Order: structure tokens, then sequence, then C-alpha cells
């Protein structure tokens, strides 16, 4: 979630306050610099569980070539409704097949 | 397709368990299968951290630049090998 | 899409255009290059207000005027296509569109020979439109 | 409207066939190279 | 569109661009600024429509990191032009219409060739870049050449 | 900062816990073998592997 | 006979399914969970064949 | 075989079939006839072989 | 470890070809040229992305 300045719109690159130790934010082609709410800088991960859900549209339903189900709907109890598994093209996904309603399209697993 | 074919000892070749040993000694699980997640937090303070989620063990625990490296680990990982943190 | 259909079918778009609709990457896509290929298939209405839905937009009414060759007010396969039974598609199009094999699934059926083919089960979808 | 029966099917065909033919598509794609592309390429 | 780097190997994953008739490639800001949109902002909002998608950021940010010694139309286009495959000292008298002829015309032909739509351009780039990253990764398959 | 990003990765990669260099995975194949017995038969005898 | 045995292995196919929908199907060792299960399905229907 | 199409083989059936007509188990034999899937399903398997 | 590349490009002053050699110093951000016939050298700040060619046509612009 990277963000620029408001009036230079260029990146803000976090550089360390040595004198007030205090962690600032930047940029370069200006001298707009501002206070850092929180203490982290880069964040990166080995085991990733993100864009599962990300998939999630409003237009799923009307589909035909969607499947239809039996399963319960814990938001409207409908009984008409379809389903799809994760878009995770990763070799480690899973088949947990992400239900779907046709009124708040929540995802949860009948595991 | 390199592919080894190991003999174990006649003891540990009719033992499951000592063979599972073993090949969890001879299994080259390095560090970056067992890390979960990496984030670089910037601690001013070598002292003590402004981050809740070791703020009490490190406390506890202690009894430069600031710039602090944070890594993860998953329990299931390291329990599966053996291999404690 | 739907008016967009509709256009197509009335005649007042060239059928070979092919519209196209991506739900997933929430695209809509429009193609009327030369090269395609397209085949003809059946328009069976599925929008579900009226009787109809589930069944075959084309009558005998249709079959009766191709013998005859001329409309009761030369009525060929062109009068078909435009006359909203019959649109072409493409393999593009046929991405995001539920067939039926032939005309009697449209219904869904209700014995066990031993020496004739079987119906695959068709069962991982209880509701089909 | 009764169901549509696999002659039904046939006679469409057939129809279609006579409309259209077998080899269609060369003749459609020569006939529109000679009337416009020709044309436009000059 | 070449996603250059690999697994920790070419340290930051820089997306280098290939143009018609040149010998070298180009980074992708470097063209979004030589196109209109030079500030970062503008660049960023365009090539991304999920902002949530951290990874895209961290991904694309290498670009914007060599990405800083230019900053305006001029020295982007003559960057450009300055490995136009064309004759040597074409200075910067011409050497910068060179560029600007090589980016209206000879790129994305089927969309456009006339001055004031590079917003066309920039908002084509922008989706091609997005399609790139997500089969970078890996939320979506590569489409089939046999297809 | 950059630097600790660069420890940060080759701390990733180039620490070795446990095991041999170069082996993704062990397989505790199970094995067949025949085995002279006392009486000079030649008997099956299930060894791990 | 024939006709029951191939509504059979089509019901244990189903039920395979099933479990692998719900993460309860056991993992095989050397393969993950998609490959793993469609060997398991490629196996009862070679058998039921 | 593959969902060479969105989430399934042929347009036919809906998405996420899994069963085994869905991704090329031909039911009936010879004598019976397959059925179109069925035979596109084994035209594929001939240009393969 | 600098490069000493004799590019085929020619010289403005001295009307000879292959008499300019685009010398390349990244390690201080410094662009030198030397020349054979009349021996000038151009100098100029580089970065990472500015190759013989840069220099080249920076040195044109200078000398115009
Ligand atoms: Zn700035
Ligand atoms: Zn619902
Ligand atoms: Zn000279």
């Amino acid at each position: 979630s990277f963000r620029f300045c408001l009036e230079c719109n260029n990146m803000l690159y976090p550089k360390e306050d040595k004198e007030n130790q205090r962690l600032l934010y930047s940029c370069r082609n200006c001298d707009y610099t501002e206070l850092a709410e929180d203490p982290k800088v880069y964040r990166h991960e080995l085991i990733t569980n993100i864009g599962e859900t990300a998939g999630i549209v409003d237009d799923i339903g009307q589909d035909p070539t969607l499947p239809r189900s039996d399963k319960e709907c814990p938001e409207c109890h409908s009984r008409d409704c379809v389903f799809f598994q994760s878009q995770q093209r990763r070799k480690d996904t899973n088949m947990t097949l992400f239900y779907v309603c046709l009124n708040c399209k929540k995802t949860f697993r009948d595991e | 397709t390199p592919a080894l074919t190991v003999y174990l000892d006649r003891e540990i070749a009719l033992d499951i368990e000592k063979a599972k040993v073993i090949q969890s000694s001879i299994e080259y699980t390095t560090l970056k299968n067992v890390t979960s997640a990496t984030e670089i937090y910037y601690d001013p303070d070598p002292t003590s951290t402004v981050i809740e989620e070791d703020f009490d063990t490190v406390e506890a625990y202690f009894s430069q630049s600031p710039w602090l490296l944070r890594l993860e680990l998953d329990r299931a990982r390291m329990l599966d090998k053996q291999l404690t943190m | 899409v739907s008016t967009m259909r509709d256009l197509r079918r009335s005649g007042a778009i060239s059928p070979e255009v092919s519209i196209i609709r991506d739900i997933r990457e929430r695209e809509f896509k429009i193609f009327t290059d030369v090269g395609r290929v397209y085949r003809p298939l059946f328009i069976v209405e599925d929008d579900e207000s009226k009787d109809n839905k589930g069944e075959l937009r084309i009558t005998k009414e249709h079959i009766r005027k191709i013998q005859q060759g001329y409309d009761d007010d030369v009525y060929g396969w062109s009068s078909l296509v435009t006359s909203g039974v019959i649109e072409y598609v493409d393999g593009e199009e046929e991405e995001t569109i539920m067939i039926a094999m032939t005309p009697e699934d449209l219904q869904t059926r209700s014995l066990n020979d031993t020496a004739k083919r079987i119906k695959p089960e068709m069962s991982t979808s209880s509701h089909h439109t | 409207d009764d169901t549509i029966t696999t002659e039904d099917c046939w006679t469409v065909i057939s129809a279609f066939f006579e409309e259209k033919g077998l080899v269609s598509q060369q003749l459609d794609s020569f006939d529109e190279f000679m009337e416009t592309s020709i044309q436009d390429l000059v | 569109i070449k996603l250059y780097g690999r697994e920790d190997k070419g340290t930051g994953r820089t997306i280098k661009a290939t143009l018609p008739y040149v010998k070298q490639d180009i980074p992708i800001v470097i063209v979004f600024r030589a196109l209109g949109v030079v500030p970062d902002g503008e660049i960023l909002q365009h090539i991304c429509y999920d902002e949530n998608d951290w990874q895209m950021l961290e991904m694309l940010k290498p670009c914007i990191e060599e990405g800083f010694v230019i900053q305006d139309k001029e020295v982007a286009l003559d960057f450009i032009g300055r490995r136009g495959s064309a004759a040597l000292g074409i200075r910067r008298e011409k050497r910068i219409q060179y560029a600007k002829d090589i980016l209206q015309k000879e790129l994305l032909p089927h969309i456009t060739q006339e001055e004031g739509f590079e917003t066309r351009k920039t908002f084509f780039l922008g989706y091609m870049v997005n399609r790139l990253l997500l089969c970078a990764l890996e939320r979506k398959d590569q489409d089939d050449r046999d297809h | 900062d950059q630097m600790l990003k660069r420890i940060e990765a080759h701390m990733l990669d180039l620490i070795a816990l446990r095991g041999i260099p170069g082996i993704s995975k062990v397989y505790m194949v199970k094995h067949k073998v025949s085995v002279p017995d006392e009486s000079g038969e030649y008997k099956n005898e299930e060894l791990w592997a | 006979e024939i006709t029951h045995a191939i509504s059979s292995a089509k019901e244990q196919v189903q039920e395979i399914i099933y479990k692998a929908q719900h993460n309860e199907l056991e993992l095989k060792p050397g393969m993950t969970l998609r490959e793993s299960f469609e060997g398991e399905v490629s196996r009862t229907l070679n058998d039921a064949r | 075989i593959a969902f060479g199409f969105a989430d399934r083989s042929l347009p036919h059936f809906t998405k996420d079939d899994f069963s085994p007509e869905s991704k090329g188990f031909v039911e009936n034999s010879y004598l019976r006839g397959l059925t179109p899937q069925e035979f596109f399903f084994h035209a594929m398997a001939g240009r393969e072989g | 470890i600098k490069q000493k590349l004799e590019t085929q490009f020619t010289c403005l002053f001295c009307n000879h070809d292959n008499s300019v050699v685009c010398t390349l110093d990244k390690k201080n951000s410094i662009g030198l040229l030397e020349c054979k016939k009349c021996n000038l050298s151009f100098q100029a700040p580089i970065n990472s992305l500015s190759q013989p060619i840069d220099i080249y046509s920076d040195w044109i612009d200078a000398c115009e």
C-alpha cells in the first residue's frame, strides 16, 4: 500500500531520523516529510494465503454455466445459488469450494 | 530423474522409528521452509519494542542501529521436522 | 449485453459479430474481425418471465414455413436467423454458454435397456437453466 | 408447439445447406475481396 | 513486456519493455513518463486497480526505484531516442521528435496514431502490465496458445 | 534500510539446518528381498529403505 | 451386473470427491492434494473397468 | 481430460464437474455406441496415440 | 573495472572516425571520453541507465 505526496506525487522513502529516534517518510523530489504511524517498513512472507477470496464478483450468479447446489445460505436461506473453488493457480491450492449466495455472496466452506 | 536408493542398517532396516529418525536427519530442510513471515519493524529503542506481538515476551526475556529484522515461523513445520525454534 | 444480443438477433447487428461477456474479469468484449470461426445454435428461451423458458424459441410454424419456402405474412435459413431462433457463435463466445446436447435434455427425463447407450449422469448441478 | 423431432432438425439443416452449401466460405471471401478489398488497397 | 529477474536472483524484479525499431529494452516507468504520465501517482493508479494487492505494489516498486533518474517527458524521450536504432548523432534537436514519432506511431497502432490520444495508449499499457503481473501472481491461468 | 532487506534475503536462503545438501525429499520406501534361511532355503524379508 | 458395478465405481468416485472437497482426504506422500486425488480416482475407474 | 474451456471440459456441462464422464470416462461399450462427448474424448485419445 | 571502448563514434573536431573512446567510470558517476587524433576528452556524470550512446549524444550537444 505504498503512497506518494499530495503535491509532488512521488513515492515516500522511509529515512531514519537519527536525532529524534523517530521514523519519517520523506520523498526526494520535494522536502515534504510526515510522521511514521507504524514502525513497519517492509513485510515479506513465504506462507501466503492471500488471493483466495480476492476473486469475488457480483455478476457471478446470473451466469448459467456456474453450477447449482443444494447447500443452505446462512443469510438468504435460499435453495438456488452457485459455488466455486479458489482461483489460486499455485500448486498448493486446495479443493475447498467457496460456496457463494445470491444475496450476500458470503464465501464459506462446507468442511 | 535424480534418485538415490539408500540402504539402511540391518537393525534400522527392520526398525521403522530409527528409519524415520535417519530420514529426518538426511532430509535437507532449510530455514526457508520453516519461516512463515518476515517483517521489518523500525524499533528506535534497543531496550524494548513498540509491538505487542512479542512486547511481553521480549521484555520478560530482557530481565546500535535501531533497525529490527523480525521474522515469523510456522509451528507445524518445526514440530513435523522435530527441530525446535 | 442483453440489449446488444437482442439487437443482433433482431438482425440489427451482423450475426457474425460476437458478443462475449466475461464475468470473473468484469470485462465485456466484442469482435468483428475477418477469419473467426463460428457455428449456429438454436436459441433456447431462458428468461424466467414466461412459459417458454427452458423451451426452444423455434416452433413447428417455422418448420412448416421452411418446407413451404415462402412465409405467410423466400423464407429460408436466413429468415430463421434473423427472426430470433438461431444465432452464430464462435469458440470465444462459446466460452460462457451452457448448451443442451439435444432438445430432449431441455426437458428433464423420468427403461434400463441392456443394449443401448446411456446418457451422462449430469448430476453436479441440481438446477439447470 | 409440440416437441421438435429429429426430422425437424434434418429439415432445418437441409434448408441451411440449400441456402449456403458446401464451399460457401471460399466464395464469400473471394467475392468480398473482389468487391471491396482491391479498391481499398489502391 | 518481459518480467525480468529470478527468485532472489537478479536482485529486484525489474520490468523492461521491448519496443519496435530499437536495439535495447526500456523500463516500464520510463515509457509511462515519456507518454504523458510522468508522476508516480498516476503511473501506479493506472497500472494497479487493486490497491490492497500489496504484492503488485512491491513487485513494481523496483521499477519505481530505478525510475527516478527520469522525471520529465523530455529526458525520457531522449532516452528512448538515444536507443532508436537510427544513425548516430541525431542530437537532442531531432532525436526527441524521432522518439515522439516512434511512440505515437509504430506502437499499439491498432488503437490510434494521432496526437492527443495518449490516454488510450497509457490505459492499454496499464491493462497489459496488470494482466502480466496477475499471471506473475498465479491468480489466473496463462492463456492456452492452442486455444 | 536496503541492507536490512538484503540480509533478510540472504538469510531466507543461505542457511542450512539439517540434512545433506541437494536432497529435496526422501521416501520411506519398503523393500522385499530374498534372504537365505537357517535350513538353507531362501525366505522373503521385508526391510525398510 | 456390469451396470451396477459401474454405478458402484461412480459412487466411490463421488464420495472421494466429496471428501477431497472437505480437506478430509489423506495426502499421499510425495504427491499433492490434486495429484493424489487424480491418481486415486484413476485407479478406481481402471479397477472398475 | 483437461478443462480446455472455462472450468469444464465441454461447454454442455456446468463449471467445475469432476465426475468420471465430466473428465473422460466413456461409460458404455462400443456395442452400445458412445455418446457425443465420450466420442469426442475418444477422438482426443486416438489422436494422441 | 574501467572499460576502454574504442567505439565507432567519429570526432566532431579532428575529422577522423573511430578516433573516439567513450570510457566508462560508474564508480563515481563520471563520464570520460578519449580521442585519438586531437586527444580531446569529454566529462559528464553518468547513471546506471546511461550508455556510451548517451555520453556521445551529450558530448555532441555540449559541443553545440
Ligand atoms: Zn516529492
Ligand atoms: Zn445465499
Ligand atoms: Zn578528435
